[PDB]
């Protein structure tokens, strides 16, 4: 029944102060984009960043099974869109945050399908 | 700043191409100076969003259902940001494949891990592109010698692998180079040696193919070549620039539906040439993509 837990295992290590995992890839774009978290395109706006997806998922950077029964990676040849507020982390921001099913937003940097 | 600031690199001149210089050492009037990058941006990224920029304006092949494939993807980062702008830069639907010696994560369709040479593969390609550079290469201990390795299968997998039509974009500097590669050159539409402007204090460049023919066009030797491209850049220094990565409106490359034809040997004539100088067809089969990478078992 034993498993490596990566994803707590990180958030235990960025508590206990350590550095962000970093050579995440920023990407060149205008900016005007959707906003929406997971894209096929950067579609950073105003308020984020572009990152390749592959540079931003914990068990691809780490070399370890994804957490889906057949191991595929939703972040991979996809566009993260990140908070320009908390750019200087994306992996952690992608563990620690969820996408809206509706609107496709990040819940709480985004979303407002409770308005 | 100079005019040529504004765009994202710069192309070796005709007049240059048709010389015949003897190879001199090539000594850059700003050699180590650093350009100034966007803030966050990796030199990679930049440098690789200035090709596409470039590559925007030649006469490329697009079809549906296009085949990219891109050596010496990897980094000593353990990540690819060159197949991250290439995956940005191409029309979604684009197969990608890239390769490195070493391991690395990437955003890529499928990634084959070693050396290039056990890199196999049924079907043929529409773009290729290859970043690969050995570091061996630093140990300048003779004469600049036109170099083996990589650019052996590099000439090989062009010659066999590249669909008509298709182009491709090698990595070159003073003495990562290979004179059957600039003969190649030759069996192309049109040619050139390519700097992008981040990176312009280095002897680096990208030889451009655009639209393979197939057959030479033009009779090239590689080492006249080669010692023409240092005396172009010897003789004009290139400011750095960093202009163009602040315009990405128009960067995406356009899906033109380039048509894809499984024509055969002996059904090449006049006007088939003529539409494949243009990047208005390809010439290969659209049977289902199959690469392998041979694996030497030892005790
Ligand atoms: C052009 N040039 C070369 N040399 C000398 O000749 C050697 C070999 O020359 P080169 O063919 O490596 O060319 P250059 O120095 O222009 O290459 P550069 O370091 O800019 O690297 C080009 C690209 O290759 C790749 N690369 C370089 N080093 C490595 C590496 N160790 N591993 C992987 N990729 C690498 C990178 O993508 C990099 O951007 C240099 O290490 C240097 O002592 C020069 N010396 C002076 N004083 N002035 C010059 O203008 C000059
Ligand atoms: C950029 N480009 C240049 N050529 C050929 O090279 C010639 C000179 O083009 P150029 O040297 O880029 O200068 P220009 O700004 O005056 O056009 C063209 O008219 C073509 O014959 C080209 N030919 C093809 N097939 N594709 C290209 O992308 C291409
Ligand atoms: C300049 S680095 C590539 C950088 C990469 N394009 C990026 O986006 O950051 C050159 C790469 O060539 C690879 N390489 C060198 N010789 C090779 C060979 N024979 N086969 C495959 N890859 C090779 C090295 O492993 C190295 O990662
Ligand atoms: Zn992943
Ligand atoms: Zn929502």
């Amino acid at each position: 029944a034993f498993a490596v837990d990566a994803a707590k295992a990180y958030k235990d290590y960025l508590a206990s102060g350590g550095q962000p995992i970093t050579n995440c890839v920023k990407m060149l774009c205008t900016h005007t984009g959707t906003g929406q978290a997971i894209t096929v395109t950067p579609e950073a706006n105003m308020d984020q960043e572009s990152f390749g997806g592959a540079s931003c998922c914990l068990y691809c950077r780490c070399h370890i099974d994804h957490p889906n029964p057949k191991g595929f990676c939703d972040l991979k040849g996809k566009y993260v869109q990140i908070p320009t507020t908390c750019a200087n982390d994306p992996v952690g921001f992608t563990l620690k945050n969820t996408v809206c099913t509706v609107c496709g937003m990040w819940k709480g940097y985004g979303c407002s399908c409770d308005q | 700043a100079s005019s040529q600031a504004w765009q994202p690199g710069v192309a070796m001149p005709n007049l240059y191409k048709m010389q015949r210089m003897l190879l001199e050492k090539c000594d850059l009037q700003n050699y180590g100076d650093s350009a100034t990058l966007p803030k966050g941006i990796m030199m990679n990224v930049a440098k690789y969003t200035q090709l596409c920029q470039y590559l925007n304006t030649l006469t490329l092949a697009v079809p549906y259902n296009m085949r990219v494939i891109h050596f010496g993807a990897g980094s000593d980062k353990g990540v690819a940001p060159g197949t991250a702008v290439l995956r940005q830069w191409l029309p979604t639907g684009t197969l990608l494949v890239d390769s490195d010696l070493n391991d690395f994560v990437s955003d890529a369709d499928s990634t084959l891990i070693g050396d290039c040479a056990t890199v196999h593969t049924a079907n043929k390609w529409d773009l290729i592109i290859s970043d690969m550079y050995d570091p061996k290469t630093k140990n300048v201990t003779k004469e600049n010698d036109s170099k083996e390795g990589f650019f052996t299968y590099i000439c090989g997998f062009i010659q066999q692998k590249l669909a008509l039509g298709g182009s491709v974009a090698i990595k070159i500097t003073e003495h990562s180079w290979n004179a059957d590669l600039y003969k190649l050159m030759g069996h192309f539409a049109w040619w050139t040696a390519f700097v992008t402007n981040v990176n312009a204090s280095s002897s680096e460049a990208f030889l451009i193919g655009c639209n393979y023919l197939g057959k030479p066009r033009e009779q090239i030797d590689g080492y006249v070549m080669h010692a023409n491209y240092i005396f172009w850049r010897n003789t004009n220094p290139i400011q750095l620039s960093s202009y163009s990565l602040f315009d990405m409106s128009k960067f995406p490359l356009k899906l033109r539906g380039t048509a894809v034809m499984s024509l055969k040997e002996g059904q090449i004539n006049d006007m088939i040439l003529s539409l494949l100088s243009k990047g208005r067809l390809i010439i290969r089969e659209n049977n289902r993509v199959v690469i392998s990478s041979d694996v030497l078992v030892n005790n």
